[PDB]
DNA sequence: CACGCGGCAAC
DNA sequence: GTTGCCGCGTG
DNA sequence: ACGCGGCAAC
DNA sequence: GTTGCCGCGT
């Protein structure tokens, strides 16, 4: 019954969402194993891994220099650096 | 353009305020009912903040 | 542990296998179109396993 | 420089 | 699917 | 029959 | 953030 508030709900479904939005300081989050990103839901971590840290069979060049990358996350951080 | 006149969210770009006002604060002809109570709204932002307030409070 | 006669799913209980056969492997007179191409399926399992292969 | 498009990414 | 963020393309 | 639990695409 | 998903314990 939301041990934090002790506020009551009819179903456990909406109680979990009350905790995720209001009591986000008490939910065990998930640290990505490849970068400094922390993510609340584990399903969102799966997408983050699939999209950011998947080995690209091909290679995508930096839009500025002649460097090639086989991962999305490394490519984006590299192109961000070209501003310093 | 930094602050929005109809709500509290802050925006950096000028064009991003256009899409914000046009999506959140535009007037809809046909009203939309709240999924929980009997309220009806004509503004997207008013519906979202109300509908969130039910199961989030 | 019981094996479905139409897919590699394994179910523990007979009652759950019936529900699986009903919901997954049943026939649908009006076919459902794939969410990503023009393919049409009369069985839920075939549609699902096909649609998942669009991540390739 | 303004403006609008479209992709981005955790929620 | 949301929404602001941003890179970049037209003027 | 009923409801959760981890998961996933939008 | 929403909502449907399904095998499984109740
Ligand atoms: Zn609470
Ligand atoms: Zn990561
Ligand atoms: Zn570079
Ligand atoms: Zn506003
Ligand atoms: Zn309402
Ligand atoms: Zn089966
Ligand atoms: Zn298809």
């Amino acid at each position: 019954e939301c041990y934090i508030c002790h506020a009551r709900f009819t179903q456990s479904g909406t109680m979990k969402m009350h905790i995720l939005q209001k009591h986000t300081e008490n939910v065990a989050k998930f640290h990505c194993p490849h970068c400094d990103t922390v993510i609340a839901r584990k399903s969102d971590l799966g997408v983050h891994l699939r999209k950011q840290h998947s080995y690209i069979e091909q290679g995508k060049k930096c839009r500025y220099c002649d460097a090639v990358f086989h991962e999305r996350y490394a490519l984006i951080q590299h192109q961000k650096s070209h501003k310093n | 353009k930094f602050h929005c006149p109809h709500c509290d969210t802050v925006i950096a770009r000028k064009s991003d305020l256009g899409v914000h006002l046009r999506k959140q604060h535009s007037y809809i002809e046909q009203g939309k009912k709240c999924r929980y109570c009997d309220a009806v709204f004509h503004e997207r932002y008013a519906l979202i903040q109300h509908q969130k307030s039910h199961k989030n409070e």
